[PDB]
RNA sequence: CCAUGUGGACCCGCCCCUUGGGGUGUGUCCAAAGGGCUUUGCCCGCUUCCGGAUGGGCCCGCGUCCCAUCAGCUAGUUGGUGGGGUAAUGGCCCACCAAGGCGACGACGGGUAGCCGGUCUGAGAGGAUGGCCGGCCACAGGGGCACUGAGACACGGGCCCCACUCCUACGGGAGGCAGCAGUUAGGAAUCUUCCGCAAUGGGCGCAAGCCUGACGGAGCGACGCCGCUUGGAGGAAGAAGCCCUUCGGGGUGUAAACUCCUGAACCCGGGACGAAACCCCCGACGAGGGGACUGACGGUACCGGGGUAAUAGCGCCGGCCAACUCCGUGCCAGCAGCCGCGGUAAUACGGAGGGCGCGAGCGUUACCCGGAUUCACUGGGCGUAAAGGGCGUGUAGGCGGCCUGGGGCGUCCCAUGUG
């Protein structure tokens, strides 16, 4: 056995678990915010949109999404949101909006 | 220089794609008379414009599909079914040279 | 032809096939003796040459010529085999080369020598 | 290695003198001088026609023995000359002129050509002022062969820097007697080299 | 990075090196993408070290590490010097 | 069906001398007519002339020859000696100028076509241009 | 986690450009870390941002072996809109809709092989080939998989199954040289468990340094190319012995014997280049200058002195193919690449003498090219010699008359970037 080795897949491991938190983080935060995103609620999910979009960034930081991958998800989530209140409500806050 | 090709439409039959004919001439590496030899090279036309049988130049592009790789860059001349018929001709005549057989 | 007729058809490169199969590649194969014969020539001659057929390490079984006069062949002695093939005998297209392995080289040889495994005998 | 026996016997091969016995082979000794037909058992009986092929390479053997050099490097020499700019068979010589073991057999210091090997092989000899143990030695023009000065009261470098003052040496050279030098002029002609080759006929066979 | 150094054409007991730019990570006589430069160790001539300075002037205002050897030829080749006042 | 204006010319030139006719007759070119005026240039042809042959346009070109020899075989030597064409269709021939090639040993003459015209590899190599290599004289 | 945010990211808006490129307007979100010393300032770092360079993914144009005794293949198959996924386009992956896509200019299947710079052959055109060195690819016992990260879906990292080997208390676990070197196996055949990290290259470090079976060298193998010795100068009308003889005589053959000369090996001594850097003080931390350290080859190469005459071996000798005779043998024994020799005069077999060719190599066997214009572009042919379809029709395709003009696809030309 190489101790030299051995070092690098303990630290895989904890990575690993800071990166699963990391994302699976996200989704369920994100995924919370197209449901409030649906029935109008435009003052509650213009807030978790915000809350989202951070915990993307500090994501971007760091190395379990790249800048370009944040990014991605940050439109994926941003203008979805922006179009279910079309089916319903004004935006209220107008946090993560650009009006 | 994203290459630039002229060729002939053969094939409407398709969505938002269609397909061209491109030919080419070459003396034979060898034996060295002119040849001439040509492909044929899947397009993409989105709002449908060009024809079954049109005159097209088409450019290498940011690739749409599986065999998708041009867009196609405007129109020389339509109506020329001449070769439409020439190559359906060619793409008939595989009725025959069959071992199931050929009818009288 | 035409030039068109050779352009659609063309010219098909000649194969080749090697008058000698056995030898897997190898230019000799060592196999174990199986038959140790002699056979009675072609047409114009006339003798009574001296082979043996030999099983191999390349799978087969094919028959081998015992270059020289006297020979040490038995039913089981170990041989080496190269090309070189008999106007006289027909079957028989490689030989056996003396003095490697259990075979012998030939006593009695002054000139002709380096094929026939046999060395120097100085103080004549 | 080199060739090395019955030296007078090619003398009489090739059926004329090569001078390579060396003073000896100006006497009414050296054995052609005796008996001119070539070697064995029937070096007397009559001679039949030569091949085309036969001729082809007579005159080649002559050539490579008559200089003193084997066949390996004979051709390397050979096939040196082809590829270079300029006749084939007048290059050649050219470049048998330029060796180191017939640059000392023309400018005296020795009797024979295989005699004048062993004076360079053996730490004799000077060129452009050093010590050169290689017959296989490219002399350019403008180089300096001499004598290195420990061997220069040898009997034999001296017998034979006699005799030089009743001869003379070869227009592409200065011979310094006294200074023991020699000075290389230049290349040769086929001007100069009177050989008893015919040199076409020699490539003839180097076509082959 | 990009780096400069040195790299073998001769053979045993006749090492004549090449000076060279290339990628750090490039096996050793390789696939440069400028040769800058000879240098003779074994210095058996007149010209045993040749540079051109230029280049190394642009490949530096590049960012090109140079070894230590390697920079040590380039101080001898003029490649490092200043002037006025 | 009749494929080659061309090669036809110097089959006719070819098989009219080696028989030794005065004078033979080919119909009108554009073509035909600058590879003639070459043909007089170079001396291996008398020269031709524009004759209509039947309210037809033609050339009449007239044949040059050697000089009467003896022996027992008195026919001279077509100063013509071989005539014949590289270029053939479907199965073109086209060199620059470096692939411009000499014929006999410079005792030769090579026809082109080029950008410029109708030329001799001497005039083709001067001019410093090449194209479709034509035929060949001596 | 919070704040500042020069700047950047995303949503929407306009304005240039035009496939996701550049600006700008509001809202929104993100920064960091301290160690060292010549301590009130220098050094290695830190964070966000444009750019340089470097390397790299992905996509297209042409090039890329054979057999048609494989002719029909295709259902994630071809395309569409929405979506997921990635650094990124895309059936890549998923859902849903239209029914396409490909193919005789070889689709499909089967066979074989990494490709190239180049290498061998050859007048050229081509034919043959891709060890070593170098450029790109692909695997790490067989197969699938993801994590860490800028990077891999990772030889000496990770999870699962299978074969194989091994520890076992019969629950279970360990193991992977096609990295150097060696063992075993196989086979006609392929080597030391060497020395050293001095050089050069890489990783890490402010640095001294540290790891370096890359690599630098040594060992072993005539395996290959080249350099070199085995002597040389003199020496008989010509020893002995050995072979032929027409019994006079011919040949090895100036070769040997001795005469003289030189001095591989060996002995003595001296004895490298390859190595000046990083470092240290001066000087500014810069330019420049000064000092110090260090040799695995190696006590090698090479220089001075000393010195002995001092390995020759293979093929062939009827023709092609340089070389001729006696015996022995008698279609026997045997040679042989081709025709062929041998049945009592063998220039062919085995020996001798003599001869030719080569030489630390000379031969044989295997393969590549030439020969082979015997795959024929260069450079072929069909009346009888191998070969015109048993005769027509006509489709793809190949090819085409005279006169002028427009295009410039070919083809020619010049400049240029690449090779
Ligand atoms: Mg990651
Ligand atoms: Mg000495
Ligand atoms: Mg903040
Ligand atoms: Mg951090
Ligand atoms: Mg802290
Ligand atoms: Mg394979
Ligand atoms: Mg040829
Ligand atoms: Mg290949
Ligand atoms: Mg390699
Ligand atoms: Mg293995
Ligand atoms: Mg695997
Ligand atoms: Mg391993
Ligand atoms: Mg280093
Ligand atoms: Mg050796
Ligand atoms: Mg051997
Ligand atoms: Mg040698
Ligand atoms: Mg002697
Ligand atoms: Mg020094
Ligand atoms: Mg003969
Ligand atoms: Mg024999
Ligand atoms: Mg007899
Ligand atoms: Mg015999
Ligand atoms: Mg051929
Ligand atoms: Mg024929
Ligand atoms: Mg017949
Ligand atoms: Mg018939
Ligand atoms: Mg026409
Ligand atoms: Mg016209
Ligand atoms: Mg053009
Ligand atoms: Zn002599």
């Amino acid at each position: 056995r190489n101790l030299s080795a051995l070092k690098r897949h303990r630290q895989s491991l904890k990575r690993r678990l800071r990166n699963k938190a990391k994302k699976s983080a996200i989704k369920t935060l994100s995924k919370k915010a197209i449901q409030l995103a649906q029935e109008g609620k435009a003052e509650e999910a213009l807030k978790i949109m915000r809350k989202a979009e951070s915990l993307i960034d500090k994501a971007a930081k760091g190395s379990t999404l790249h800048k370009n991958a944040a990014a991605r998800r940050k439109s994926r989530l941003m203008r979805k949101v922006r179009q279910l209140l079309e089916a319903a409500g004004a935006p209220l806050i107008g946090g993560g909006l650009s009006a | 220089p994203k290459k630039v090709l002229t060729g002939v439409v053969v094939s409407d039959k398709m969505q938002k794609t269609v397909t061209v004919l491109v030919e080419r001439q070459f003396p034979h590496p060898l034996y060295g008379k002119v040849i001439k030899r040509s492909k044929k090279y899947l397009a993409h036309d989105p709002e449908e414009k060009y024809k079954l049988g049109d005159v097209v130049e088409i450019i290498e592009s940011r690739p749409i599909s599986k065999r998708k790789r041009f867009r196609v860059l405007r129109l020389v001349e339509s109506g020329r079914m001449d070769l439409v018929e020439k190559y359906l001709i060619r793409r008939q005549n595989y009725e025959s040279l069959s071992k199931r057989g050929g009818k009288a | 032809p035409t030039i068109n007729q050779l352009v659609r058809k063309g010219r098909e490169k000649v194969r080749k096939k090697s008058k000698v199969p056995a030898l897997k590649g190898a230019p000799f194969r060592r196999g174990v003796c199986t038959v140790v014969r002699t056979v009675t020539p072609k047409k114009p001659n006339s003798a009574l040459r001296k082979v043996a057929k030999v099983r191999l390490t390349s799978g087969y079984e094919v028959t081998a010529y015992i270059p020289g006069e006297g020979h040490n062949l038995q039913e089981h002695s170990v041989v080496l085999i190269r090309g070189g093939r008999v106007k006289d005998l027909p079957g028989v297209r490689y030989h056996i080369v003396r003095g490697v392995y259990d075979a012998a080289g030939v006593k009695d040889r002054k000139k002709s020598r380096s094929k026939y495994g046999t060395k120097k005998p100085k103080e004549a | 290695g080199r060739y090395i026996g019955p030296v007078c016997r090619l003398c009489r091969r090739e059926g004329v003198k090569l001078y390579l016995k060396g003073e000896r082979c100006y006497s009414p000794k050296c054995a052609m001088e005796r008996r001119p037909y070539p070697p064995g058992q029937h070096g007397q009986k009559r001679a039949r026609r030569p091949s085309d092929y036969a001729v082809r390479l007579r005159e080649k053997q002559k050539l490579r023995r008559i200089y003193g050099i084997s066949e390996r490097q004979f051709r390397n020499l050979f096939e040196e000359a082809s590829k270079k700019k300029g006749v084939t068979g007048s290059v050649f010589l050219g470049l048998l002129e330029s060796r180191l073991d017939n640059v000392v057999y023309r400018l005296g210091f020795a009797v024979s050509r295989r005699q004048a090997r062993q004076l360079v092989r053996h730490g004799h000899i000077t060129v452009n002022g050093r010590r050169v143990d290689l017959p296989s030695y490219r002399v350019r023009p403008g180089d300096e062969i001499a004598v290195a000065e420990k061997s220069r009261n040898l009997e034999l470098i001296r017998q034979n820097l006699e005799a030089m003052k009743g001869r003379k040496v070869g227009p592409w050279l200065s011979l310094d007697v006294e200074g023991m030098k020699g000075k290389f002029l230049r290349l040769p002609d086929r001007e100069d080299l009177a050989l008893p080759v015919n040199e076409q006929l020699v490539i003839e066979f180097y076509s082959r | 990075m990009v780096k400069i150094r040195l790299a073998r054409f001769g053979s045993k007991h006749n090492p004549h090196y090449r000076i060279v730019v290339t990628d750090a990570r490039r096996k050793r006589d390789g696939k440069y993408i400028e040769k800058i430069g000879y240098y003779d160790p074994r210095k058996t001539t007149p010209d045993w070290l040749k540079v051109d300075v230029e280049r190394a002037r642009y490949w530096l205002s590049v960012g090109a590490q140079p070894t230590d050897t390697a920079r040590r030829l380039l101080r001898q080749a003029g490649v490092f010097r200043q002037e006025a006042r | 069906m009749l494929t080659d204006p061309i090669a036809d010319m110097l089959t006719r030139i070819r098989n009219a001398t080696r028989v030794y006719k005065e004078s033979t007759d080919v119909p009108a070119s554009r073509f035909k007519e600058e590879i003639l005026r070459i043909l007089a240039r170079e001396g291996f042809i008398k020269g031709y002339e524009r004759v209509d042959v039947d309210g037809k346009p033609y050339l009449r070109v007239y044949l040059k020859y050697g000089p009467r020899r003896q022996g027992p075989d008195p026919r001279p030597e077509q100063v013509i000696h071989h005539i014949r064409r590289i270029s053939k269709p479907g199965r073109r021939v086209y060199v620059g100028v470096k692939e411009i090639p000499r014929v006999r040993r410079g005792l030769g003459i090579a026809i082109l076509s080029t950008s410029k015209g109708v030329l001799t590899d001497r005039e083709a190599r001067k001019l410093g241009v090449g194209g479709e290599l034509i035929c060949e004289v001596w």
